[PDB]
């Protein structure tokens, strides 16, 4: 939740100021090279168990 | 002092007349809500991204409720000089120049005035100076619109609220506020009075959560010492007891943060609100929910945590006594004592909102009072990560603000009390507002006699 | 005359010092709320050197209960009609431990659904 | 046996930094009273986080536990910066404890927390009735009354060491130095639980 607040305030810029919507931006996020985004790849690998 | 010399003076109540190894027994509490429904909030036994779909679940599950309702419930088109009311929502003939009902959903301002990898802070410019401007943007998910007017402030539909709106349209980018649209009532479940034989019915909402560090003694203080014996041996000579019910607590359980606890400082709370509970349970049955920093899903529709919060000698309890004594039960629950239905809520999803990611729609607990007035209204997307499921988030019967409306609305954790009664065209709610125990505690009686609430401060 | 209970009140103070908060008292005699508010008084009344005094809860309610550590004022409850006395302590502070008590035969008022073994 | 030292470790980090608390050797503002520090405390208990001196503390209390048959009697000093004079010492035992004899029986849990809980709540009581005049300027250090010890020499006679283990024990030995060995004495209520006879006392000056 923390990476996902995180990763929220990060995609802030393409809103205008809507945050209900900012979850699934947020989840939809693809850098290579981001130092929070693998951490959020291992927490929903870890949500399928 | 002369404090001792007022029990010298009442020497009236020796025993207060009892005989105290008879235990009279109060209340014939109902509760018809434990065993035969299941409870929608609750998980999927089977199942013992997500929040995408949910979203254009709730847009489109309101999209078809309210469109039975644009002129069956509200003006018909024969007023403002045959001005076209026609249940158009998107604003490519929003344009045309009759204003139509705008059957669409506020997201114009929601993020967060508290707060480094993402430069959030950055982000944060942006945030402050257009959030703090309360201009009001409607979406149908077909374009924005403007919105100026009294109602813009005055009544806080913040965020997931769907209505149609009325005003001189006067331009195609803005209206005023003369008007809003709400969900059909889901219908009056029946309030009984039980006239012959009255029982004289239980009238409880006590407790907040006993909001439980380690780090505080003061906090545990006000527990224990005032109460379980409020319910039962510190005495208002003797009407406390009448009116007193079940046990409910609401959220908050045991206070902590999540990156400092480890595993016995968890046991130690938990088992001292098991000293609590099992020193209660003799004398009030309780119904117990967690759901915002107690251990939980951190969702509304949350898993709540059975045989966790309880020591060996009250462990077995639970399995004894199957749901009567104690049962856990979700962050929302239908309490209903024979068609009295109420409904819980924790606080967060409504403390989020009032306190966490607001920039916007400020015209403070006469404030924050009628936002869980607005969320029960439109029983709507109020917080920021909702439903937080891997599996089974909601399956098209059981939304976590739900669709069933309650006669009271459990909300907690605020700062100051509150508690109003307000009637709708549906039925009728009281407003609770039960503040977190260390802002005073302000602890109340709820309903089922006159359907009227009681506080007590508890400092 | 129930020095009975007394001296039992006694060791837990001297012998050892954990304080009584209610339920010692609850536990020994199963007297009413009221006779133990009379119990703590006369304690109270037969007080040699107690090292420290006790501080009460208030009956009188007007929409407050408040322990009081305001001892000289009269913190909101003017028109006092009683005190119910306890939380004997030796200690700076109030604080008890808590624990499981016996309750089958303590307990004042009983659950409306009785919990069973089933 | 296992649970008996981590009780012993539980009630001399309670009895230490109690009198740390109650001297105003650390400022009180930093104290708070808790439950939680590594472990379940009987009592809450003032105690200041500064990990640097709740390291100190708990490898103090690793130390004394760590020989746990030559200590009769741990105690506490209190030394002021004006003097080296001893201004109280706070008397504590270790006589005849159930880790020498390692029996299994009794647990008896809530019982050793009971008379626990008694012996605290003393050290409270006689650590509020004496006063409060020159609350400032107090320091600590400790002192082992103890019936049969030496371990000092085991950091010499040209020992090779290898594991982590005997490097605490070396450290043991090497933080321990024997002094060259009245005017008031007050009395304080020990624990007289039946395998943890802790006999505890105060001295004043
Ligand atoms: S994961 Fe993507 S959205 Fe989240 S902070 Fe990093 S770059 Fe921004």
């Amino acid at each position: 939740q923390t990476l996902k607040t995180v990763c929220r305030t990060c995609s802030y810029r393409y809103t205008s100021d809507a945050g209900i919507e900012n979850d699934h931006i947020a989840s939809k996020c693809n850098s290579y090279d981001c130092p929070v985004f693998y951490s959020r790849v291992k927490a929903e690998r870890y949500l399928r168990d | 002092h002369m404090d001792a010399l007022l029990t010298k003076f009442n020497e009236d109540r020796s025993l207060q007349d009892e005989n105290l190894s008879q235990p009279r027994t109060r209340v014939r509490i109902v509760d018809d809500n434990l065993y035969n429904k299941s409870n929608p909030f609750q998980l999927c036994y089977k199942k013992r991204s997500q929040y995408y779909h949910i979203y254009q679940y709730r847009l489109k599950t309101f999209r078809e409720r309210v469109l039975k309702e644009c002129d069956k419930r509200w003006d018909a088109g024969f007023t403002l000089n045959g001005q076209l009311v026609l249940k158009k929502d998107k604003v490519l003939d929003i344009q045309g120049n009759q204003p139509c009902w705008c059957v669409g959903s506020i997201y114009c301002e929601m993020k967060y005035k508290p707060n480094t990898y993402g430069a959030p802070d950055l982000t944060k410019s942006y945030t402050d100076k257009e959030g703090g401007s309360d201009e009001i943007m409607l979406e149908d998910e077909s374009g924005r619109v403007l919105l100026v007017g009294d109602f813009i402030r005055s009544t806080p539909f913040i965020t997931g609220v769907v209505v149609g709106i009325l005003g001189m349209e006067a331009e195609a980018g803005t209206f005023q506020v003369l008007d809003i649209c709400y969900p059909t009532p889901l219908p009056q479940n029946p309030f009984p009075a039980p006239i012959a034989t009255c029982p004289t019915r239980g009238k409880i909402a006590l407790v907040s959560g006993l909001n439980l560090n380690n780090t505080s003694p003061d906090r545990l203080l006000r527990l224990e010492i005032l109460r379980e014996f409020l319910m039962g041996r510190i005495n208002n000579k003797i009407d406390d007891i009448s009116l007193i019910g079940r046990l409910l607590i609401c959220g908050n359980s045991v206070d902590f943060d999540i990156k400092s606890v480890n595993k016995d400082e968890l046991m130690i709370s938990l088992t001292e609100f098991s000293k609590f509970l099992h020193n209660i349970l003799p004398s009030i049955s309780v119904d117990i929910m967690p759901g915002t920093n107690d251990p939980s899903d951190k969702s509304l529709p949350q898993q709540p945590f059975h045989k966790s919060l309880f020591d060996k000698s009250l462990e077995s309890y639970f399995n004894g006594s199957n749901k009567e004594i104690l049962n856990l039960v979700t962050n929302p629950y239908e309490f209903s004592y024979n068609g009295v239905d109420v409904l819980a809520v924790s606080g967060k999803n409504i403390n989020d909102i009032c306190k966490y990611v607001i920039p916007s729609n400020d015209n403070d607990i006469e404030h924050r009072l009628d936002l869980m007035e607005c969320t029960m209204k439109w029983q709507n997307i109020a917080p920021t990560a909702p439903d937080t499921l891997w599996c089974y988030p909601y399956t098209d019967k059981d939304p976590f603000v739900l669709d069933k409306w309650p006669h009271v609305y459990i909300v907690a954790n605020q700062p100051y009390f509150g508690t109003r009664v307000v009637e709708i065209g549906g039925k009728n709610i009281k407003i609770i507002s039960v503040p977190e125990f260390s802002s005073t505690g302000m602890i109340i009686l709820l309903d089922l006699e006159t359907l009227e609430a009681e506080t007590v401060k508890i400092d | 005359m129930d020095q009975k209970a007394s001296y039992f009140i006694n060791e837990k103070l001297f012998t050892e010092v954990k304080p009584v908060l209610f339920t010692d008292l609850i536990h020994h005699l199963k007297i009413g709320p009221s006779m133990a508010k009379k119990l703590m008084f006369d304690y109270y009344k037969q007080t040699t050197n107690a090292k420290y005094n006790c501080v009460v809860i208030c009956c009188y309610k007007d929409q407050t209960i408040k322990i009081i550590h305001d001892l000289s004022n009269i913190p909101q409850q003017d028109s006092i009609i009683d005190c119910f006395i306890y939380a004997f302590n030796p200690m700076d502070s109030f604080i008890p431990y808590y624990d499981i008590i016996d309750q089958k035969d303590c307990l004042t008022i009983k659950n409306s659904y009785e919990l069973k073994v089933s | 046996n296992r649970w008996v030292e981590k009780w012993l470790r539980v009630y001399l980090k309670c009895y230490i930094n109690l009198i740390l608390f109650y001297r105003n050797v650390y400022p009180p503002q930093s104290f708070d009273y808790t439950t939680y520090q590594s472990f379940n405390l009987p009592q809450f208990v003032p105690i200041n986080r500064h990990p640097a001196l709740i390291d100190y503390i708990e490898e103090l209390i690793l130390d004394v536990l760590s020989k746990l048959t030559h200590v009769y009697r741990f105690s506490i000093c209190i030394i002021n910066k004006k003097n080296d004079l001893c201004i109280e010492k706070y008397v504590l035992d270790f006589s005849e404890l159930q880790h020498v004899d390692k029996d299994d029986q009794i647990i008896t849990e809530t019982e050793v927390f009971d008379e626990f809980r008694s012996s605290l709540n003393s050290l409270i009581m006689h650590l509020e009735k004496l006063p409060k005049v020159n609350d400032d300027t107090i320091t600590f250090e400790a002192v082992i009354n103890a019936i049969e010890l030496e371990l000092g020499h085991k950091l010499d006679r040209n020992r090779r060491v290898d594991s982590l283990e005997e490097k605490a024990e070396i450290e043991r030995d090497s933080n321990w130095v024997k002094c060259q060995e009245k005017i008031k004495l007050t009395s304080l209520v020990g624990s007289d639980v039946g395998p943890l006879i802790i006999h505890q006392f105060s001295e004043k000056l």
